[PDB]
């Protein structure tokens, strides 16, 4: 409702009659995490002794 | 020019990250410092310079040489280190000192050098005690070293005391060193 | 494999040497050029 | 569309059948096959329509 969670194209023009098949077989958009490491600014690189 | 002479090749890398793209590359894999090794036979008793001043890394536009060379100096010494191999600027070894031991005991003392110079190297005396020194360790003494008495030279003396024994080179004597250099040419075009 | 500990590695040339892409370069240098240092007094230009 | 080719036909003359593919699926839908028509009768010529 108000939503607008997907927006889709067809190819061209599909006038008559139309069907989307989607093409995982059955599935609509799937995900996958990412870990984003923290970037470590610095080369001092002090050493012990 | 005297370095490079030959070619770029190709740095493959491939090693690393298969299809790396070659790079050229000045050539540095040849095993120079040989050449100049067996080519300076005949040419020796190139003399003693002494130095005597803190010559910036180029000496070579003054003394022999001068066409700005900055090695023939180099490959006298056998320097493995560009930098802290020439002597340097007596504050520099002053400097040099702290970032040594800025991490861990700060300013110390290496060694008591007795006369006629038998170093020491953890060997600590006791005031208003026997006169006697004693090891940095085995607390409960016991164990006397160095009956005798000598002086420490702390931090800063030694690395002036080090760096500063690393002034004298050889020459070439500013005589050979065109005729030499006109040797060390040949033996490198020999080989290829 | 099943117990963490066995992974280790084969020969691993370290992150010290591998070497630049260039312009991670650039960004490493300005990190440690433009801050923890200086905040520039330079006096050259913005530019 | 993708990969077409015209070829005239004697014997039948006044067509030149035309074989186009999609790039997509495998027969051309209508209301695509119609459109397709459609834009080559501003030019085609002459008798010779298309198919």
């Amino acid at each position: 409702s108000g939503e607008i969670i997907s927006y889709y194209d067809f190819n061209y023009r599909v006038r008559d009659t139309v069907e989307i098949i989607w093409k995982p077989t059955e599935v609509f958009l799937k995900a996958f995490l990412q870990n984003q490491e923290h970037e470590t600014p610095w080369s001092p690189e002090e050493e012990r002794g | 020019m005297l370095f490079t002479f030959f070619d770029p090749i190709e740095y493959a890398a491939k090693t690393v990250n298969k299809n790396a793209p070659t790079i050229p590359m000045t050539d540095i894999f040849r095993n120079y410092k040989d050449y100049f090794k067996r080519a300076l036979a005949g040419y020796r008793l190139r003399t003693y310079y002494i130095k005597g001043s803190p010559r910036p890394e180029e000496l070579a536009n003054a003394i022999y040489g001068n066409p700005q060379l900055y090695w023939v100096l180099l490959m006298c010494n056998d320097n493995y280190d560009p930098y802290y191999g020439w002597i340097t600027s007596q504050e520099a070894a002053y400097q040099a000192s702290i970032q040594k031991y800025k991490n861990v005991g700060g300013d110390q003392i290496v060694y008591h050098v007795n006369e006629n110079g038998e170093k020491f190297y953890n060997l600590i005396s006791y005031d208003d005690n026997p006169y006697v020194w004693y090891d940095k360790g085995d607390k409960a003494r016991k164990y006397p070293q160095y009956e005798g008495a000598l002086a420490a030279v702390d931090t800063y003396e030694a690395a002036v005391l080090e760096n500063e024994k690393l002034r004298q080179i050889k020459i070439i004597a500013k005589s050979d060193i065109n005729s030499f250099m006109n040797d060390l040419i040949r033996i490198m075009e020999k080989s290829y | 494999p099943v117990n963490y500990q066995l992974t280790r590695t084969a020969n691993a040339i370290p992150e010290i040497f591998v070497g630049g892409t260039f312009a991670e370069i650039k960004q490493n240098l300005i990190e440690w050029l433009n801050g923890q240092n200086e905040f520039l007094d330079y006096d050259f230009e913005g530019s | 569309i993708q990969a077409v080719q015209t070829f005239t036909d004697s014997t039948k003359p006044g067509y030149a059948f035309i074989a186009a593919k999609p790039k997509s699926g495998l027969y051309l839908t209508t209301v695509q096959r119609e459109d397709i028509k459609n834009y080559l009768k501003d030019y085609n010529l002459a008798p010779i329509t298309p198919s």
